[PDB]
């Protein structure tokens, strides 16, 4: 009679199907998931640092908007900016905004420090109804608006040395007037002209007296400006009228720092991978969430789905 | 498939084989059985492991990169930003697709290799005692009970011990 | 006696080399070929919405140059720029050229609507012999030159609400006099200045007396600008002289549209994928015709043929 | 070529075998025959019919991207544009080579798989009854006719038939 | 490791082996050899000097290109130049690994290949005369001598000359 | 009795240890490494042509500030600029300077070719105390300071034809004075302005008067400016005051040209693949030394080794 000995392998009822190099469909006894599909709709407010925006954008963060002074000398490693933040207070622009804003975000900081510029023979501190605190006239924090004293702008020629260890980022502006009364009403004289240098930079602004668009019931403008000094190098500001001095400058840091913009909930969570969708977890080599990512993150792609063969060809009895 | 056991001269899988990924039954005078087989089971599963253990957990941190959405029109800045995401976007997409179809051709013909090489270890073993009848069963041309079948399946077995037996049977008219 | 049964595989007298891993040169049965290296030579006019600028870069067609009043309003899917178009109109530059055309190229319509600003105290309609319709002296059809009326320009302060759903494109100018003397002839004080705003955005702009060389026969220039308006934001525009003024609003939308430099010809046939050398059928995945391509197209890479195999080994007897 | 049948123990092609891949020629006491084998040809053309719908017909649409050609110089963003696009190029060209390459390796090894694959199905069928000659051919020690030949092409062959004569015919002296 | 003789059915390899990667050890009655085997040698070599052909020696020439560390900080532009430069750096690293993983494993393949088909090879040319141990070894139920066993590794041996010995010795009780 | 034959295969007892696509760690009998992690420290003198900066920048190299005269009518294909070097002639800036310095980089070239600008009616060759050499006042070699002739500043308006075969690089520049009395001793008269043209370009720069920090004594600034002129095309300077002036112009050619940052001494040697760190083997496909190539080089990777299998597995007695 004897025996026999069969060799033979596992199967199971419900297999899986994947693709290979040369069919799209075939079952296997086990696979896994290599495309992340899914957040939880919540940015986890660890293991990053997580600085809400709220009601601010960065750069009214930075210039101290009225609804942003809670956010002073804050540090992030993600500023979350969020779609329905709006200004109030003068209005601006930003010639290159794109780039102020990039800069202070990678920075990930707003520390700020106080520098006594010696503003002589000019009033300091104006303020605007466009721009209240408490119902008080008022400006942006980290500026100051200067204007003639006793109908008298003398030239400003003013000198900041930069005897740090670090480098100095200043915020400034220039003040363009809705008309030629406006421009003599403030500062006294039929133009100015801001020339703001270092030892290896310069940049002038002129002022351009006009009527734009009523916006808070201002129609003048302000450009905001931006300058960086290096140690050993000196911010020199020259101006006879119509300067938005700067008060100190922002420490600039380098580092890990981004901005994101997002509408998800912040959440008590840990988790190492942000998008804009709230965070996902980061297991899988790719994800179809979202091209915008921060953090320990798997890799954008097109498809929502790709499965790894974890079990041999499956074989159904 | 490259192999042609596993969808090849093995007729189907075992459903009923759940304590190993590929082993042995038998009938004898005793009765019949299964066995997993740790060896080749290990085998495969370290394998796949070793896949597994390069694709999870295993991401890279980014920080500041640049937009990828934007509110206004602006040209040429823009348009280089956009080219160079979707440039980015689709060779991560084209090393993902070949990956997997590479890696899952890989993982069947790997575990179709498993299986053949238990096979072929099972038929040397076995020398002139048995004969392969095309579909992964060897006819044993002797008595070989339980304890037979098990020396088979831990490698022990001496076909000195039953080859005169066997031969006999085998070429016998 | 017995037989013999011998097991074997097919061969060619005719092979085909192909690359592997292990072998630069190894000969198939058969192969295909996956460089797509050809072209017909010309561009189909199907199923793309093909515009050929004929004498017409896109710009010119926008601005309303003398050979280009046939393209009012149209819209493509591929504007065909030919390297022999010229402007035959007065002589302009466009800061940032390549943005303007850009963004026209991909909203792929040239549908403006007129609009009635309300230019007092001036005179509209200023032409050049630079820029002839039929012998007479004309002008860029969406432009309008303002000049003096009874040697007077009082200052225009001008406004245009944004009431539609949709953004509006408008394009404007400045004109820079040759001399003094033109300028008082043309506006009737010796500068001028331009203040285009919205409620989000301001552009200022400052006419630059002098003699650039003569291009059919005019060394004044005209510069060109443009400003996107939202719905609900407000145009303004605030100028003392030297306004080449908007006659209305360009609509901007978003699509698949693009524009391509090529001499090729337009062909009546069907084909998905256009480079500038013409159509390329679009079967392989790859092309070697240029890198420069619209539509569903191979991919462009370096190699000029790559062989798949699509055989076994050729052994032959 | 990695399982040793095509360019290997089989020593050519067969030139005048056109209506299939594979197949089988045999001699026998009525004369000479050659037939393809359906199944094994039709797995090797199936393997490459899915590679070549991977491949073919597949094309990306792209629209407005950024310009490739310049009329005049410009330093910093025209670097930019340049380098982005000759990075794309060498990547796709990469990708190309790579595809190709790999491809044509896997092709000549699953073709030259799915001969081993005849080979052994066919040698396993036989039994006791013939003997490899190490060229693909196997010597049959028994009588042997066109249907015999058929019933071993076609899978029917019952080797218990033939096995007595085999035998004797082999173990002689 | 996927045809399962190196690190598998051969046990270990020969450190006393230097003039080839593959071949033969015997004993008989004159006493004990090793010798390589020149075809299979050479067959593997040849494939690994194939891929040494396409990665060595092989460089691109780039010359102008943009700047890849900066002084000042500036924004946007930076942003993308470094962006497209990390971007480019992490696709070409995933290429290398992928691209030394993949060959590894099919370095490692082709070589127990070699090893295999040169053991099939053996296994046909000694027919009825030897029997395979199951470690790579053949039993062979002859008297072979330092000729006879240079017969078959240089392919001239003659099963025939010796079967009926071979078969009485096998077939013995 | 009989014999036995055993089938093997060679091994090592020092393996190499490689990855694969099932395994981080196994042992092959031999091994090469594909990451070229190493470099010589210096730069090879051949075979490109190798231009070291010593203490010029290109760009003080192209204007002529005194340290860089042996520069003059120079070619390379790699300019090698140190770290050390500073400028010693008059304080200025050059908007774009990384477009300027890229594309004269990438033109690889300094040939320059005199022409003989009629400047009627002013002072020409003014020199100064910040750009001396051999302890003379002197200036840029390649610019032309020009000032009143006898308190009179007549306007310039000139052309320079380009009837050659090859596009003309002119360098030219604006002087900013530190005071309205500057301007005055200078120019004889308030203000200056500057517009150079082609047929299809033009640039207007507005001189602005005010201190910068000193720099070598001296608290005005020059900015540098760039226009290419092609064949048939005319450059037209036309300009009242502070115009810094071009004495000709530089050819413009294209090839393999760069410029690299590196303080890599440069040896004699021959070495096709440059990186900042020095020449390295070009043998393997990959490398870490450094991103910043030129030449034919390896790859830039992440991975500091990389090991091919060039042999079987190694399976030791
Ligand atoms: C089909 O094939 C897949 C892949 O091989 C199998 O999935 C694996 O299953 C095992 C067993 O359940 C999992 O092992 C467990 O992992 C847990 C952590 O996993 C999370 O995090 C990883 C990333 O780090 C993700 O990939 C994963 O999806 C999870 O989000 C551990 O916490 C578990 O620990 C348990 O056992 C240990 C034993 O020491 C104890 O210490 C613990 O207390 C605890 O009880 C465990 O190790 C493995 O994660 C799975 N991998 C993947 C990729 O999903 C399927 O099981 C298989 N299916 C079938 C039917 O066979
Ligand atoms: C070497 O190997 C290659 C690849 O396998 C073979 O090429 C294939 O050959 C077949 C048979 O001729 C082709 O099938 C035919 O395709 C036509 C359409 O092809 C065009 O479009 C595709 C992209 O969509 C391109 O890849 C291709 O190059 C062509 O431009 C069909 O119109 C044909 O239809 C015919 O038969 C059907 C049967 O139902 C009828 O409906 C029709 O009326 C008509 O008569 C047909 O299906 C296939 O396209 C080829 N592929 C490629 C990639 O080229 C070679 O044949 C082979 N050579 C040898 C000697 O063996
Ligand atoms: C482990 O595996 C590797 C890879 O197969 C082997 O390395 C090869 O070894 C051979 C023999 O030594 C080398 O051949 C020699 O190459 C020299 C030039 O090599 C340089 O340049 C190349 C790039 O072009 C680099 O890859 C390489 O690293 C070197 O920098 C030749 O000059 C040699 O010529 C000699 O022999 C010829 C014979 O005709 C004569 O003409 C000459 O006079 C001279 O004597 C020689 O051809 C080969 O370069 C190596 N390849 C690599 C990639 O390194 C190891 O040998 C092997 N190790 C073991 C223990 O087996
Ligand atoms: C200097 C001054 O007082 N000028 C008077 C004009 O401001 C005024 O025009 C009206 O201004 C209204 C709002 O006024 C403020 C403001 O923004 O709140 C008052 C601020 O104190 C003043 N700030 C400073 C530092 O002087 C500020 C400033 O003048 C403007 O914002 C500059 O554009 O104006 C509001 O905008 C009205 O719609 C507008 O008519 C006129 C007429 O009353 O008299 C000027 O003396
Ligand atoms: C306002 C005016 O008529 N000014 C006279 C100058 O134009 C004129 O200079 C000559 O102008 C010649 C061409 O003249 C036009 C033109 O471009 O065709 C005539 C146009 O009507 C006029 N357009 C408007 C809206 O006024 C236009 C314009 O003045 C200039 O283009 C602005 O630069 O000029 C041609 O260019 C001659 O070469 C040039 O001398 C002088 C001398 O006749 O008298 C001015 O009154
Ligand atoms: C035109 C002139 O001579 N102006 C006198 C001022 O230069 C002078 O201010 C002092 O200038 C000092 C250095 O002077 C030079 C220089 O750079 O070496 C002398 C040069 O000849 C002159 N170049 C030309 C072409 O005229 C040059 C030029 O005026 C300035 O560089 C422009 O900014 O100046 C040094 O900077 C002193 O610190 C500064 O006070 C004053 C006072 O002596 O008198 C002016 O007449
Ligand atoms: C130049 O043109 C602009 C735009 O048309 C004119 O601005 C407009 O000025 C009027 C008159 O002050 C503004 O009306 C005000 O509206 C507010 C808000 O309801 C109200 O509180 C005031 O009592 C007043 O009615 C109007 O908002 C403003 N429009 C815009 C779009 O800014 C400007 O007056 C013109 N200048 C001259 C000198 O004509
Ligand atoms: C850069 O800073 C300097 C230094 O303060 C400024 O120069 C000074 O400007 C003032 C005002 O324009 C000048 O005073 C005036 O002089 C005229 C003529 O005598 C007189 O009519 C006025 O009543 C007034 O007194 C002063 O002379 C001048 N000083 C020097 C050394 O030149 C300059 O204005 C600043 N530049 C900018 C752009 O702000
Ligand atoms: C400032 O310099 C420019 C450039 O040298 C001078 O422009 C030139 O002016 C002359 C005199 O009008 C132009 O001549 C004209 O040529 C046309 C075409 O053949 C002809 O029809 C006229 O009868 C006349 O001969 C010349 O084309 C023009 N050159 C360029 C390059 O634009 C300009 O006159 C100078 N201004 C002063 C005030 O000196
Ligand atoms: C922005 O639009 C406003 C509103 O029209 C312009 O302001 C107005 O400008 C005119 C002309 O410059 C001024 O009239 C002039 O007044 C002077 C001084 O009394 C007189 O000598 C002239 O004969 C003429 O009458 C007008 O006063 C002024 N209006 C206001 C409310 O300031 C302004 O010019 C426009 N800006 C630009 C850049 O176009
Ligand atoms: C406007 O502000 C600037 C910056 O504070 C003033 O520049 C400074 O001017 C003084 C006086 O000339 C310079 O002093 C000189 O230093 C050199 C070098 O040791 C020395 O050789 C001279 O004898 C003199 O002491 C000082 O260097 C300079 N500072 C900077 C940072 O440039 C400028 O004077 C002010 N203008 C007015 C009109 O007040
Ligand atoms: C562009 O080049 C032209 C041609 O030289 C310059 O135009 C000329 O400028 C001068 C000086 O501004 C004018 O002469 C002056 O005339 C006034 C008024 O009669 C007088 O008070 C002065 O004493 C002097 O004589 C000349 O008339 C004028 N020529 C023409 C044809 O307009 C122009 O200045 C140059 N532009 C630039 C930006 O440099
Ligand atoms: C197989 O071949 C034999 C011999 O010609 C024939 O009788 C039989 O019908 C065939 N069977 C099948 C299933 O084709």
């Amino acid at each position: 009679p004897g025996a026999t000995l069969c060799l033979g392998h596992h199967a199971v009822p419900n297999g899986t199907i994947v693709k290979t190099i040369t069919n799209d469909q075939i079952e296997v006894t086990n696979a896994t998931e290599l495309v992340q599909s899914s957040s939880t709709g919540g940015i986890c407010d660890s293991p990053h640092q997580i600085l809400d925006g709220e009601n601010c954008t960065l750069i009214d963060a930075l210039l101290g908007d009225p609804q942003c002074d809670g956010f002073q000398n804050k540090k992030w490693d993600l500023f979350v900016e969020r779609s329905k933040a709006y200004s109030n207070c003068y209005p601006y622009d930003v010639p290159d905004y794109a780039s102020l804003r990039s800069l202070v975000a990678s920075s990930g900081t707003l520390e700020f420090n106080n520098e006594s510029f010696n503003w002589a023979g000019v009033t300091q501190n104006g303020t605007s109804s466009a721009c209240k605190r408490r119902s008080n006239k008022s400006f942006f924090s980290r500026l100051n608006w200067l204007t003639h004293l006793k109908y008298k702008y003398p030239a400003l020629n003013v000198t900041m040395p930069n005897n740090e260890k670090f480098d100095k980022l200043y915020i400034w502006g220039v003040h363009h007037p809705v008309t030629d009364s406006d421009q003599i009403s403030l500062y006294a004289q039929a133009s100015g002209r801001i020339t703001v240098s270092t030892k290896r930079s310069q940049q002038t602004v002129i002022p351009n007296i006009g009527f734009r668009p009523r916006v808070r019931d201002i129609s003048s403008r302000i450009s905001i400006y931006w300058t960086i000094v290096k140690p050993g190098d000196i911010l020199l500001i020259n101006s006879t009228g119509n300067l938005i001095a700067p008060r100190g400058y922002f420490k600039i840091r380098s580092g890990k720092s981004s901005i994101m913009r997002s509408d998800a909930p912040i959440g008590k969570c840990n988790s190492e991978c942000i998008t804009p969708n709230g965070s996902i977890p980061n297991d899988k080599p790719f994800q179809n969430v979202n091209r915008i990512t921060y953090g320990a993150c798997p890799r954008y792609v097109k498809q929502n789905t790709l499965k790894l063969a974890t079990g041999m060809r499956n074989v159904p009895e | 498939g490259i192999f042609g056991a596993i969808a090849g001269f093995i007729e189907n899988g075992w459903e009923g084989m759940v304590d190993g990924w590929y082993g042995f039954r038998h009938q004898n005078s005793e009765g019949t059985g299964q066995a997993a087989d740790l060896k080749s089971t290990q085998a495969a599963i370290n394998q796949i492991n070793g896949k597994l253990n390069r694709l999870i957990g295993k991401t890279n941190e980014k920080f500041h990169q640049i937009e990828k959405e934007f509110s206004e029109v602006e040209g040429r800045i823009q348009d280089l930003e956009k080219y160079v995401e979707d440039t980015k976007i689709d060779l991560w997409s084209y090393n993902a697709e070949l990956l997997v179809a590479l890696e899952n051709q890989h993982t069947i013909d790997l575990t179709d290799s498993e299986m053949n090489k238990l096979f072929e270890r099972t038929k040397k073993q076995l020398r002139e005692n048995a004969e392969d009848m095309g579909n992964g069963c060897f006819k044993i041309y002797h008595k070989c009970d339980n304890a037979c079948i098990e020396s088979i399946r831990n490698g022990t077995y001496d076909h000195d011990v039953y080859r005169d037996e066997a031969l006999n049977n085998r070429f016998q008219i």
